[PDB]
RNA sequence: GCUAAACCUAGCCCCAAACCCACUCCACCUUACUACCAGACAACCUUAGCCAAACCAUUUACCCAAAUAAAGUAUAGGCGAUAGAAAUUGAAACCUGGCGCAAUAGAUAUAGUACCGCAAGGGAAAGAUGAAAAAUUAUAACCAAGCAUAAUAUAGCAAGGACUAACCCCUAUACCUUCUGCAUAAUGAAUUAACUAGAAAUAACUUUGCAAGGAGAGCCAAAGCUAAGACCCCCGAAACCAGACGAGCUACCUAAGAACAGCUAAAAGAGCACACCCGUCUAUGUAGCAAAAUAGUGGGAAGAUUUAUAGGUAGAGGCGACAAACCUA
RNA sequence: CUCCGCAUAAGCCUGCGUCAGAUUAAAACGAACUGACAAUUAACAGCCCAAUAUCUACAAUCAACCAACAAGUCAUUAUUACCCUCACUGUCAACCCAACACAGGCAUGCUCAUAAGGAAAGGUUAAAAAAAGUAAAAGGAACUCGGCAAAUCUUACCCCG
RNA sequence: CUCUUACUUUUAACCAGUGAAAUUGACCUGCCCGUGAAGAGGCGGGCAUAACACAGCAAGACGAGAAGACCCUAUGGAGCUUU
């Protein structure tokens, strides 16, 4: 029980597909391109996470500030509660003061 | 299961008939040898001509040798339970007869000698375009020595002996689907004459129970 | 304990509820004093059944019938087949005026007609 | 039932008869009145804030004198605005799942049949 | 007619007329004993007993003396695999009594004599199943289970 | 997921679709404009920069309006921009005491005003501020026309403005029909507020009122297809004759 | 008719049949079968077509297609790719063994050239008249669509009109004269029904 | 040997992109889903509180529409906890992706269905053959606990040292938690499978880069600066507040109904005593027939009686012949 | 045995009718389980009414004597308008509220012991303990907190209200 | 009650059918004395000791049940009263 009786289907990984072959290209666009474009401009994803890093509280604060007006009512309510809980956890609870 | 779902364009494709178009009754006392004759020959010739229409390169004289090879190879498939090859040698009417009773038994069948050359006794064909298909049945007389030794599920001797051949006189009926381009001559059934001698007795003893009478019922002579 | 999912029909409720709910059948009159029902003859629908004697059309059509393309009837086609020949005949004769549009079949108002197209006041 | 397909043919014949007759009446109604529907109606916003096509019913007194008709509410109060947004966002989530799932199926399909690149 | 808006009638107005009625009725065999002149119908819910009297006389030219109708409650006890109640549709039962002393008996729509065609059938599949079953014989007890295919 | 547009922009998007698209441009621009009301319940600083007394530094200052609640009954009068003040107070003006709820209500008076343009007297509920504004404007008619919409704070006041603007726009002769000289004198007095009649009809109307008015203007019976098909048939026959 | 479940698995038995209901009860939920999408115009296999089997025990053999299942890209060739099963089995009788065809994918069969009985690839092309037909790639020969019996089991040539079948002359007779009158108005004139009472105006809201 | 076990899909999550959605006929605000009759009833109105200040009473972050920076600075504050700008500065922006989940996961979802509640509301469980089932005598097997094949022989945390030998001999006071200290007769645990609990700044340290400079504007700098690595759990109250839903039970009331044999006295908030209402005492029952009953014995039974139907009073309240009663166990 | 029973109201909604099913009913092959087919037919009951003005002091109780207080369920007229007909809906059951095929709850009419409706014992044995009854020598509250319980059916007094 | 007894029914026990619940660390689950977190089937010294059902009993397993309601503690609540 809890373990499969047959081998799973084999994993076929194409190490030389277009995505892996051209991975990392243009990462030095600033260095080799007269600094016209920063490498952080290649990042694709959420508009509040392009070229920016932070903990859970900082991400929640930043997302609410940038796209809070575009969020759904239920999604926004959960985000507001998450910030309240994270504010109490980080600023009031922990081993170190 | 008797009939598929109604109102379907697709229909079951049968590869053989269910029986013999005209049963060939062998003459009495034929084993001792080992006007009407012309009428039977003329009827056979007409059916041969229709067979030669679908297959121009067909000879009646070569059939008994071809029939002998099919008969030997079909029974040799029972020894090793080679059902895949057996379907190509016997028809769908003959396959259940050969294999149903030996599924959990070991069969050791062998061919020793041919006492008398095989003779074609009857060649006949079905009515033209029964369902768009025309079938031709050829009956071959075989008088050969064979050895049979059947073992039960536990490997114990059940019928026959492995080293004593005996004379066998049987009339094997073959069938081919003329309309099918990929059809071939395959064993269809066997004809058992009423005057055929009884087979060898089995080894074990069998009890035949009497009627099972309810308490209200009574036994009668 | 009540079944909310079941359809609410006239078989449920007290005596007052059961007698007030109906099954969708249209009324054919009204109730006067003493609970006496007065059936209006005009409110009762009348079945206009034609004479079928000597009728050559049967419920089914023989399969030896040529296939024909489906061309739904539109207002433009109806106008051309019914009104265009009348207007063209008068146009060539030189006697055509907008005042005589009622001659060609135009109805300015549906009021005063037994069967009014809009709002519809007749059954199927 | 002996030959059940006879009933289907009759229903289709009568449905076609309704269609042909309705087309003649619809075409005639457009020529004489220009209305696209025989039964009058109007677009109304119900008490729940939804836009609905209210079919008009026949009465013997004007609408302002109708006690039962004037108890209905064909307007939405401000407290219904939030529920309209929640229902709108509910439809957005349902449509987003449907569109995203379709892209997942196509990617799975290409794995099974790699020759469909073209 | 059903699923239509009946034109409203005001005093002194025209007669209400229906030209292509969509009311469909089916003659049904009664489940209990009925008088010889009583004919039972299943009619739509929107159909009143007044309409059925005009329906039969107008279309079938059947003289009608009295009509009585009732509403039958379809069963709502069945449960599917989801434990969801399945509602058998409710139907209205109408009883019609003939006028001029006429009597009606429900005919036998499936006579046994007509259901048996004297003409033979030439189905290859049906014939093959029947022929093989008769041709093949049962096992002989004295053989003791030994296969009978072999001629030896 | 995320909305394509922010929620607060949904109202403005609705003005670009539906019947609101076909509203007059001059009316729509009036709704978009949101001027700051004249301060009533708070004293503006009057300067953009003030020197902070403590650090002696120049600090930017801003006027934050006090939120004002206008009861629905205020729309039937002329309160002059006043309204209820819903707020909190500290007991004995001490921040260490309790924070209590306090509501300040204007003192309402019933007064009768005569409008020269409308030639009618109205019994309007007003405050003492409304009297001062009318006195500073030298008449009710001047006060209604001069005061902007955001400062009137009254639906009745905007309705009075529309009535006066319509008469000035039309040079309506119903004002003193038997005294043409007197009628021209009053119109000459308020000629500076004259606007085209098309724009005057939409002054003071709410969004719902404007939509209903626009719907009535656009409400017309559909043209029967018989008349349309006649025009095409007649035109095509004439073109055929030219080719022959 | 029957609203099939979203992931119903089509099989050899037609949907809604007795066998299908037992195999596919209303509560069954199996893994969907990944089927390569083929457009209706791209599909080129029809009932009665002669195709050659490419894979299986009957590789290289040619037969006639008897059934096509578009939901599975299946073609059934009569008497080819067949396994044997017992039919009509009872408690006493072992049953009758019959060959049973197994479905073949569209990629496992190849249409044959009418001139030379060999498998060939085809493409859909339009003739001069504008009809869309199948053209062999290598030989450029038109492959006609096979004549298959209609699904309703009716032969127009071997058809006799019954007591309730309208004749061709009566069915195609045009008795409709266009006019600006409704069906109700024409019937009143036809049957001579006279109505002088006028319909009162009613309030719609 | 059974019971079971195993599976890969259904779909889902987070983003990008893009601004969604209403009506065949018929029915639907009255008791919704009800063909057909005198309306004139009509929307607006500061959130509170938990919580933090180790009590609490002023006070205690909550998208308000440009990423960054100015800056956690000015400033505010039981000048405590904590709150916190602006001028100014000024960038990028190619939907069709995944070091996301794979049936106790991922949405609650096969479904807001079954089921539960008068109502508001709460809210599931699960599926698995194959190319073909028109191949069903098919797709072998081995794997938890629980059993069966196969009950048991002096003696003892069940084991260890061993031994020719299972036991007999010798040695040995289960585990976790909690405590000065537990074999403790302190806590938790029948057992199996799955699920279930350490999130981050300030400096400092370590290892690279460059160096009086470091850093891809801001910032730091008397060897600094930039970048990386590395430290901060889970379940549980009684409560408080806001907005809804509840008087079909019960408390009392309103409208209009119903019941009360016989005997005594004949006048009766009178007596005896059925129906009926109540529940004094005893036994039985205590996972019961019953989340308050049964049997007997009792109180009342023409009255301040009992009772059917519809309506009313709603939680900062109602209602109360005050029992802190009763307001859906 | 008969605690009932029959019917209406209320509630429930096809929930022991037929056929085909051997699925179960706290046991059990009939069916309350499954599928299909049947059914409850209006006279009873529900669903009512043109306008305006106007009228309506004197209970009920066998309503007659009699005596009441708590002072009571039942009524029109005038003028105008109005010629028309029998629709629609409820109708079944062994049934509802209590998680149950609950010793519980449940309005009215009639029967007042039955014409209607029902079965306390699966079979056996006849131990203890326990439960429900009957009978008892002599004594008769010596029991016990107390005459609790049972039996019999009675006297006097006190406290509180 | 002295002072209990007899019989019947239910229960009971046995046979057949159907088939719960609290409980349960593992148990190969004795007595005496002593000891010990102070009251031992499990530790020390002795004694006893083939195995395993069924029916009774209620001295013990600090028996089961309910995170003691008594008491105290908490900068935990709540109702009520007030100069
Ligand atoms: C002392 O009396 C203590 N056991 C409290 C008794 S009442 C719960
Ligand atoms: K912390
Ligand atoms: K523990
Ligand atoms: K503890
Ligand atoms: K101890
Ligand atoms: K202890
Ligand atoms: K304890
Ligand atoms: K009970
Ligand atoms: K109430
Ligand atoms: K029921
Ligand atoms: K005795
Ligand atoms: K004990
Ligand atoms: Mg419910
Ligand atoms: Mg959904
Ligand atoms: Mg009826
Ligand atoms: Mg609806
Ligand atoms: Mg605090
Ligand atoms: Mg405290
Ligand atoms: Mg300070
Ligand atoms: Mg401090
Ligand atoms: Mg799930
Ligand atoms: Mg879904
Ligand atoms: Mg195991
Ligand atoms: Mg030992
Ligand atoms: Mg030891
Ligand atoms: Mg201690
Ligand atoms: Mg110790
Ligand atoms: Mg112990
Ligand atoms: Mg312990
Ligand atoms: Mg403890
Ligand atoms: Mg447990
Ligand atoms: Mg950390
Ligand atoms: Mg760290
Ligand atoms: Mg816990
Ligand atoms: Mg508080
Ligand atoms: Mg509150
Ligand atoms: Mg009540
Ligand atoms: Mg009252
Ligand atoms: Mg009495
Ligand atoms: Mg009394
Ligand atoms: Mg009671
Ligand atoms: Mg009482
Ligand atoms: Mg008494
Ligand atoms: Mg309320
Ligand atoms: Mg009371
Ligand atoms: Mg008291
Ligand atoms: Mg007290
Ligand atoms: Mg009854
Ligand atoms: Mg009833
Ligand atoms: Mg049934
Ligand atoms: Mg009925
Ligand atoms: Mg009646
Ligand atoms: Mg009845
Ligand atoms: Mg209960
Ligand atoms: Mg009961
Ligand atoms: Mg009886
Ligand atoms: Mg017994
Ligand atoms: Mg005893
Ligand atoms: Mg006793
Ligand atoms: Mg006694
Ligand atoms: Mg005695
Ligand atoms: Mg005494
Ligand atoms: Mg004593
Ligand atoms: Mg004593
Ligand atoms: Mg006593
Ligand atoms: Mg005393
Ligand atoms: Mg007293
Ligand atoms: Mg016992
Ligand atoms: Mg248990
Ligand atoms: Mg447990
Ligand atoms: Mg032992
Ligand atoms: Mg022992
Ligand atoms: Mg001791
Ligand atoms: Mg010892
Ligand atoms: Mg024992
Ligand atoms: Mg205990
Ligand atoms: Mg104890
Ligand atoms: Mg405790
Ligand atoms: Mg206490
Ligand atoms: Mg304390
Ligand atoms: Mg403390
Ligand atoms: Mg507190």
């Amino acid at each position: 029980i809890g373990i499969r009786l047959t081998l799973p289907p084999p994993k076929v990984v194409d190490r030389w597909n277009e995505k892996r072959a051209m991975f990392g290209v243009y990462d030095n666009i600033g260095i080799l391109g007269n600094f016209e474009k920063h490498p952080k401009e290649l990042i694709r994803g959420p508009i509040w996470l392009r070229g920016w890093k932070g903990n859970e509280l900082q991400r929640c604060i930043r997302k609410r500030k940038m796209v809070g007006s575009r969020m759904f009512a239920d999604d926004l309510h959960n985000l507001n509660k998450r910030i309240r809980y994270l504010y109490k956890h980080f600023n009031r609870h922990g081993k170190f003061r | 299961l008797v009939i598929p779902p109604e109102k379907s364009d697709r229909s079951i494709h049968l590869a053989c008939t269910a029986g013999i178009f005209d049963a060939y009754v062998p003459p009495e006392g034929d084993a001792r040898i080992s006007t009407e004759r012309m009428k039977k020959t003329m009827a056979s010739q007409v059916s041969i001509r229709r067979i030669k229409d679908y297959d121009a390169n067909f000879k009646i004289k070569d059939f008994p040798e071809k029939a002998k090879d099919i008969f030997i190879e079909a029974h040799l498939c029972l020894n090793n339970s080679d059902h895949d090859r057996l379907h190509t040698l016997v028809t769908e009417h003959c396959f259940p007869d050969m294999t149903w009773d030996i599924k959990y038994k070991t069969v050791r069948w062998s061919f020793v000698e041919s006492l008398e050359p095989s003779h074609v006794v009857q060649v006949r064909c079905s009515s033209m375009m029964n369902q768009g298909n025309v079938y031709g049945q050829i009956t071959v007389r075989m008088h050969t020595r064979q050895t049979l030794a059947i073992y039960d599920r536990f490997g114990r001797l059940m019928y026959g002996q492995e080293d004593v051949p005996k004379d066998v006189l049987e009339y094997v009926v073959f069938e081919k689907q003329l309309t099918n381009p990929y059809g071939s001559w395959r064993m269809h059934t066997k004809i058992v004459p009423p005057w055929a001698p009884p087979k060898q007795p089995i080894l074990k003893t069998v009890m035949i129970p009497g009627p099972q009478l309810k308490p209200e019922e009574e036994y009668e002579e | 304990g009540a079944d909310r999912m079941s359809k609410w029909t006239s078989k449920r409720g007290p005596r007052s509820f059961r007698g007030r709910k109906g099954r969708g059948a249209k009324g054919i009159g009204f109730l006067t004093s003493g609970w006496r029902f007065v059936q209006i003859k005009e409110m009762v629908p009348e079945f206009v059944v034609p004479d079928l004697t000597g009728f050559k059309l049967k419920p089914y059509v023989s399969y030896l019938a040529p296939e024909s393309e489906e061309t739904p009837l539109t207002a433009a086609q109806l106008f051309s087949e019914a009104v265009a020949p009348a207007i063209e005949k008068d146009f060539k004769d030189g006697t055509f005026d907008p005042d005589n549009l009622e001659k060609y079949g135009f109805e300015p108002t549906q009021e005063g007609k037994l069967f009014q197209l809009y709002p519809r006041n007749f059954l199927r | 039932m002996p030959s059940p397909e006879r009933l289907d043919k009759v229903v289709d014949s009568m449905d076609a008869l309704d269609k042909v007759v309705q087309e003649r009446e619809d075409a005639l109604r457009l020529l004489q009145t220009g209305q696209e529907r025989a039964r009058p109606g109007a677009w109304r916003r119900d008490i729940f804030g939804r836009i609905i096509w209210h079919k008009f019913k026949q009465w013997v007194i004007p609408w302002h004198l109708n006690k039962r008709y004037n108890r209905k509410r064909f307007f939405a109060l401000p407290y219904v605005d939030h529920f309209l947004r929640l229902e709108r966002e509910k439809r957005a989530r349902i449509k987003a799942r449907k569109e995203n799932l379709e892209r997942k199926k196509a990617k799975i399909l290409l794995k099974k049949f790699p020759h469909l690149a073209e | 007619a059903r699923n239509v808006v009946y034109p409203l009638y005001r005093l002194g107005g025209p007669q209400l007329r229906v030209f292509r009625t969509n009311f469909f009725i089916q003659l049904v065999r009664p489940g209990v004993a009925q008088p010889e002149d009583t004919v039972q119908f299943r009619i739509p819910m929107e159909m009143t007993r007044v309409d059925l009297r005009n329906y039969l006389e107008g279309i079938y030219n059947v003289p009608v003396a009295a009509v009585r109708t009732r509403v039958q409650h379809g069963s709502n006890k069945r449960r599917d695999h989801r434990n969801v109640r399945i509602k058998k549709p409710d139907y209205k039962v109408a009883y019609v009594q003939l006028a001029h002393g006429q009597t009606f008996t429900f005919p036998d729509l499936f006579p046994e004599k007509d259901e048996s065609p004297e003409g033979s059938a030439a189905d290859d599949l049906y014939s093959m199943l029947e022929e093989e079953r008769q041709q093949r014989q049962s096992s002989d007890p004295r053989r003791g289970g030994v296969p009978s295919w072999f001629g030896l | 997921p995320l909305h394509k547009y922010p929620v607060w922009l949904w109202k403005r998007l609705q003005l670009r679709e539906g019947i609101c698209s076909r509203l007059p441009g001059h009316y729509l621009r009036s709704l978009e404009e949101e001027r700051t009301p004249t301060p009533v319940h708070y004293r503006p600083h009057g300067a953009k920069f003030k020197i902070n007394p403590k650090n002696g530094q120049r600090e930017r200052v801003e006027d934050v309006p006090i939120p004002i609640y206008f009861p629905p009954e205020s729309q039937r009068g002329l309160w002059g921009g006043e309204g209820w003040i819903l707020g909190q107070i500290y007991a004995n003006n001490d921040k260490l005491s309790k924070r209590l709820k306090k509501v300040w209500k204007p003192q309402l008076f019933e007064r009768e005003f005569y409008s020269e343009i409308l030639d009618k007297k109205f019994t309007v509920t007003v405050t003492m501020r409304t009297l001062d504004l009318i006195d500073e404007a030298y008449g009710l008619d001047f006060y209604i026309l001069k005061t902007p919409k955001e400062d009137l704070c009254s639906k009745f006041g905007m309705d009075l403005k529309r009535g006066m603007l319509l008469r000035l726009a039309r040079q309506d002769p119903q004002l003193h029909p038997e005294d043409p000289e007197r009628r021209a004198a009053i119109y000459d007095k308020y000629k500076e507020f004259a606007i085209p009649e098309e724009e005057a009809e939409w002054v003071g109307l709410t969004l719902e009122e404007a939509i209903e008015k626009q719907r009535l203007l656009e409400e017309k019976d559909p043209v029967p297809l018989f008349k349309i098909y006649v025009a095409e048939l007649i035109q095509q026959l004439q073109q055929q004759a030219l080719s022959e | 008719k029957v609203t099939l479940p979203p992931h119903y698995r089509y099989g050899m038995s037609p949907p809604g049949s007795v066998a299908d209901k037992r195999k596919n009860p209303p509560w069954i939920r199996r893994r969907p079968v990944v089927v390569e999408p083929i457009s209706d115009e791209d599909w080129y296999l029809f009932c009665g077509d002669t195709v050659e089997i490419l894979e299986g025990k009957d590789a290289g053999k040619q037969g006639k297609v008897v059934q096509v299942i578009r939901q599975r890209n299946w073609v059934v060739v009569g008497g080819l790719n067949t396994h044997y099963r017992y039919i009509g089995k009872t408690m006493d009788y072992r049953g009758t063994m019959i060959p049973s065809e197994a479905p073949l994918l569209h990629r496992q069969v190849k249409l044959v050239d009418p001139m030379d009985r060999k498998p060939t690839e085809i493409e859909w092309r339009f003739t001069e008249a504008g009809e869309r037909v199948r053209v062999s790639t290598r030989s450029g020969r038109i492959i006609p669509k096979p004549e298959f019996p209609r699904a309703d089991g009716i032969v127009p040539e071997t058809w006799i009109d019954g007591p309730k079948d309208t004749s061709v002359e009566d069915a195609l007779e045009r008795t409709y004269v266009p006019c600006l009158k409704t069906l109700q108005e024409e019937v009143m004139e036809a049957m001579g029904i006279k109505e002088t009472r006028k319909y009162k105006k009613v309030y719609w809201y």
